[PDB]
């Protein structure tokens, strides 16, 4: 599974978050920024440059990812 | 529950079943939900049946049987979701959501008069008729029961009129949760969708803030005491409401924008909100 969401840009940033099932959400540790080495381990297919920067506490199964822009 | 024949399923809430029936002793239509009540509750829902308004959805009574918890109440018609997506290829005369809005308003400033919240409004408790009148239903409801992520049927619940303090982890917040609710059905009304449609908690805060700007403690003052308030948020710029809600009037835009105000302070009341100058010139057409 893995939900991929739409890519949504800011000012100097590009973004996107990603919903995990309930399989691979208990391999997330608690308040944790992953490393692509770490992230990529759980299956999320992604280019290199995206950063796990922040994790919304109440739903910790969206992992949010940024990237400078251009 | 021996009085009510007739009865017919009309649909499904998000606590229990909806019928249509008929009072056996008067002959009158009525409607039923059916809470299933497996595990004080009954008698404060019932103190419910003191809140009388035009504006609010009669709790005609309350019946406790075996499991099983009834509301008999005022039967209408249609609700406003089912009403939107009739009208799809026309849209809502602006005179009538003119007048919705108003009657919105003076159901929600009588409620919050006696400190009765709704906090889960969504254009679904909202029952229309042939008449031109719009009530809201199931204010409450949800200090009692507590409003939950899935329904009973598992459905997935409405993020999309929540407020940001609630999103933002607020334990402790205001009546002022309904009003924001009531400008996102009011720009829907307006437009036909939804004003900020999430997928999930982060999204929906993420969606407000593309429209009305990431907050910060200018335009949100305390906004950093918010449990679920980061640093990092994409920062986004207030867009401009003429290009989001076209169709509106400059009074329209500017009550929607102070409904919609971030600071639930300084955002509007549903008793001030009535004295704005859009209402100058409210009607009441028929559905």
């Amino acid at each position: 599974q893995i939900y991929y969401s739409d890519k949504y840009d800011d000012e100097e940033f590009e973004y996107r978050h990603v919903m995990l099932p309930k399989d691979i959400a208990k391999l997330v540790p608690k308040t944790h920024l992953m490393s692509e080495s770490e992230w990529r381990n759980l299956g999320v297919q992604q280019s290199q440059g995206w950063v796990h920067y922040m994790i919304h506490e109440p739903e910790p199964h969206i992992l949010l990812f940024r990237r400078p822009l251009p | 529950m021996e009085n009510f024949q007739k009865v017919e399923k009309i649909g499904e809430g998000t606590y229990g079943v909806v019928y249509k029936a008929r009072n056996k002793l008067t002959g009158e239509v009525v409607a039923l939900k059916k809470i299933r009540l497996d595990t004080t509750a009954i008698r404060e829902i019932s103190l419910l049946k003191e809140l009388n308004h035009p504006n609010i959805v009669k709790l005609l009574d309350v019946i406790h049987t075996e499991n099983k918890l009834y509301l008999v109440f005022e039967f209408l018609h249609q609700d406003l979701k089912k009403f939107m997506d009739a009208s799809a290829l026309t849209g809502i005369p602006l005179p009538l959501i003119k007048s919705y809005l108003f009657q919105l308003l003076q159901g929600l400033a009588f409620c919050h008069s006696h400190r009765v919240l709704h906090r889960d409004l969504k254009p679904q408790n909202l029952l229309i008729n042939t008449e031109g009148a719009i009530k809201l239903a199931d204010f409450g409801l949800a200090r009692a029961f507590g409003v939950p992520v899935r329904t009973y049927t598992h459905e997935v619940v409405t993020l999309w009129y929540r407020a940001p303090e609630i999103l933002l982890g607020c334990k402790y917040y205001s009546t002022a949760v309904d009003i924001w609710s009531l400008g996102c059905i009011f720009a829907e009304m307006v437009t036909r969708r939804a004003l900020f449609p999430g997928d999930s908690e982060i999204d929906q805060l993420f969606r407000i803030f593309r429209t009305l700007g990431t907050p910060d403690e200018v335009v949100w003052p305390g906004v950093t005491s918010m449990p679920d308030y980061k640093p990092s948020f994409p920062k986004w710029a207030r867009q401009d409401f003429s290009k989001v809600v076209p169709p509106l009037d400059e009074d329209g835009r500017s009550l929607l924008s102070q409904m919609l105000h971030y600071d639930p302070n300084k955002r509007i009341s549903a008793k001030a909100a009535l004295a704005h100058p859009f209402f100058q010139d409210v009607t009441k057409p028929v559905p």
